[PDB]
């Protein structure tokens, strides 16, 4: 419902610790499908080249987050991907993933454009100063 | 490197086709790096419990104390 | 694409620059294709070949995504450059791809500038 | 009841024989308990690097206990364990934690800290001349 953080529903018979641990999961993929939403929305010549260039940088990291997905997908089919595994192996990518949500919501949030986006980076690369990855 | 393998970031992108062997090249990587750290759990596992499974009163630090 | 090379290929009357543009999208068609042959191929190896092999060859929903993201981008690009030359010949079709050639994206830009250059020969 | 070793209550129905190898067991994990209660406790920060370090020892000993035990308890989940056999693999294990838990105990009642504790052991080194392990 409009510019809001998706939402899921949850079989109710499910595990109520199983439900909880997806509860705790699904904030990635809500950062995926924003982070999909933005480059697909600021990827419009109207944004300018700057937007472009956000978008292309993003394109990078999906098509890395893509990797891994597909990459824990085949460990699947190997029946070797359990939960506990798939939530150690998701932690540093739901990481990834939420800084970059958090700042495309910044720069949606700003509107920001040109230089004014270009600040905007700044300072969430100052923001980010304690994070090395 | 996030901009090591940003091919499509740069200002004189030479035009080359779709052809994706670094793309290939990139999830082999990647899934040797996830295989490194099965590997590295798998190990992990197998040395403890190896030596959990060490004969009772084996395997002592304290020979013969 | 197919249905708009289709469409003009037959057109004599859109001149040596649409027969030109024709021929770059036909170009970069005949790439497309052949990048589509080897992924079918990497696909028919891993069902032929009966093992479960984790190569990215496997034919996983997930991996022929990956394979398409980059290949979907570059159709969606080719296609909204055919809709944006649509109805333009001549130097309204040069216009047409110089406009082209504003866009932020470098993959785009320089997928833009060889046809641009292409055509403008 | 304070600074006492721990007692235990055995079902009065048990086999007089076999009660009384509970009782001669027994003093084993009185020591233990007693072990670990000083562990868990001069652990703290506020022990200072040499009781610390003393505290620290005592667990990786206690940790090698633990293991020993679990070994132990496979084989009585493997039936291979009588009560004759534990007695006998305990005994060392016994003296062991007896000698370490009095070790204790000494400088717990000496409140041996730093270079007295480095003393204390010193002299202790020396009451163990005649037991080489």
């Amino acid at each position: 419902a409009g510019r809001q953080s998706r939402t899921f529903l949850v079989d109710p018979n499910l595990d109520l610790s199983i439900r909880e641990l997806v509860h705790r999961i699904l904030p990635v993929a809500a950062s995926y499908s924003a982070v999909t939403r933005f480059i697909e929305e600021k990827s419009s010549f109207e944004y300018g080249q700057v937007n472009h260039a956000l978008a292309a940088a993003m394109r990078t990291l999906v098509k890395e987050h893509l990797i891994l997905v597909s990459q824990l997908e085949q460990l699947h089919r190997q029946g070797l991907l359990s939960l506990q595994k798939l939530w150690f192996y998701i932690q540093p990518a739901m990481r990834t993933m939420d800084i970059l949500a958090s700042l495309a919501t910044s720069v949606d949030k700003g509107e920001c454009l040109g230089g004014s986006t270009l600040s905007l980076l700044h300072d969430r690369s100052f923001s980010y100063t304690g994070d090395s990855q | 490197d996030y901009f090591l393998n940003n091919k499509h970031v740069g200002r004189n992108v030479p035009y080359s086709g779709y052809d994706c062997d670094d793309l290939s090249v990139f999830e082999m990587d990647v899934q040797s790096l996830i295989s490194r750290e099965e590997c590295l759990c798998h190990s992990m596992i197998q040395e403890t419990l190896q030596v959990m499974e060490a004969a009772p009163g084996t395997g002592l630090p304290t020979v013969g104390l | 694409i197919r249905r708009y090379t289709d469409q003009r290929s037959l057109d004599r009357s859109f001149g040596l620059v649409g027969q030109s543009f024709c021929a770059a999208l036909h170009q970069e068609l005949r790439e497309y294709y052949r990048l589509l042959s080897v992924l079918h191929s990497q696909l028919q190896l891993e069902d032929d070949q009966g093992v479960n092999l984790g190569l990215e060859s496997s034919l996983t929903l997930r991996r022929l995504l990956v394979w398409t993201y980059d290949p979907k981008i570059r159709l969606k690009t080719l296609a909204a450059l055919v809709d944006h030359c649509q109805g333009r010949k001549g130097g309204e079709l040069a216009s047409a791809v110089h406009a082209y050639t504003k866009t932020g994206d470098p993959y785009m830009r320089s997928l833009v500038q060889h046809i641009l250059s292409l055509v403008s020969h």
